[PDB]
């Protein structure tokens, strides 16, 4: 359906074998799928087409909202309360948007878990993958703020976890 | 329909809220600055504030007074 980018919820090409009967009984499972298409899905598909019409004579639209980028928590002055505002309402939005990011991956994962079967092991390993370094990008982002969370404390992290890796970096190439 | 007829577009409560915040800030700033100023001006006595009254001295009587040495 377009309803949604491919690209971005992937499938595999969904192939699926053909009848292949090999004895004379028939099987009931084929009749019964002929009245429930004749006695459900026509009625349906009836009603959608109606309902589809109505829509289509009177078409309107809606957008996408944008928004611009302000200057981060990393260039604004100690007590400059108007650009800590804005920034602060900046990280927030980033904050959602990595959240959507997060579900979108387990979506991915947990589809591929239902859809590959009892070879999930095996057939899931890059949803897996993806799923590892997604969680690790924001728990190394987000993790341990707090409620009372901000975009100074989430700096504050950066820079310690900056101050760690460079104190490692030096020790181990002045090993 | 309910956010045409019964609300306003994110900007509006965006910048109110950030004149909100500037006039608060604003505040927070003279408060702790109005402090300063009285502790300075209670401690030295140079500014307006804190003048405590001295003998005036246009009373004082500059006559001769009966002996030469006031
Ligand atoms: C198909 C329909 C499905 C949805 C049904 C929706 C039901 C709606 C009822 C719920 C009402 C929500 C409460 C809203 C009150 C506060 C909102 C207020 O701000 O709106 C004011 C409007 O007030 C409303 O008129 C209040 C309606 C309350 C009356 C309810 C109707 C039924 C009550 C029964 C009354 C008694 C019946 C008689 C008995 C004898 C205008 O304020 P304003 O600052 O300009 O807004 C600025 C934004 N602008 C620019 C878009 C204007």
């Amino acid at each position: 359906p377009d309803s949604w980018d491919k690209d971005v919820y992937p499938e595999p090409p969904r192939r699926t074998p053909a009848p292949a009967p090999q004895t004379s009984l028939p099987n009931p499972v084929t009749y019964l799928t002929k009245i429930f298409d004749l006695l459900v899905d026509r009625p349906v598909t009836l009603a959608r087409e109606f309902i589809e019409q109505q829509h289509a004579k009177n078409r309107y639209y809606y957008y996408h909202r944008e928004f611009r980028r302000v200057p981060d928590i990393t260039e604004c002055e100690e007590k400059d309360i108007l650009c800590m505002f804005e920034a602060e309402m900046q990280w927030r939005r980033d904050y959602k948007v990595d959240q959507e990011i997060v579900n979108i991956i387990q979506e991915r994962l947990k589809a591929c878990q239902q859809r590959e079967g009892e070879s999930y092991r095996q057939n899931c390993a890059k949803e897996l993958e993806q799923f590892t370094q997604v969680s690790k990008a924001f728990q190394d982002r987000y993790s341990d703020l707090g409620a009372h969370y901000s975009a100074r404390k989430c700096l504050a992290k950066q820079k310690q976890r900056m101050l760690a890796e460079r104190k490692a970096a030096k020790e181990a190439a002045a090993a | 329909w309910i956010a045409r007829t019964f609300y306003d577009g994110p900007e509006k409560n965006y910048e109110k809220t950030m004149a909100i915040l500037q006039i608060e800030a604003e505040k927070a700033e003279l408060r702790l600055k109005e402090l300063e100023v009285r502790r300075l001006m209670r401690a030295r006595g140079d500014g307006p504030w804190y003048q405590y009254p001295t003998i005036d001295k246009a009373l004082i009587d500059h006559s001769p007074k009966t002996t030469p040495d006031n």
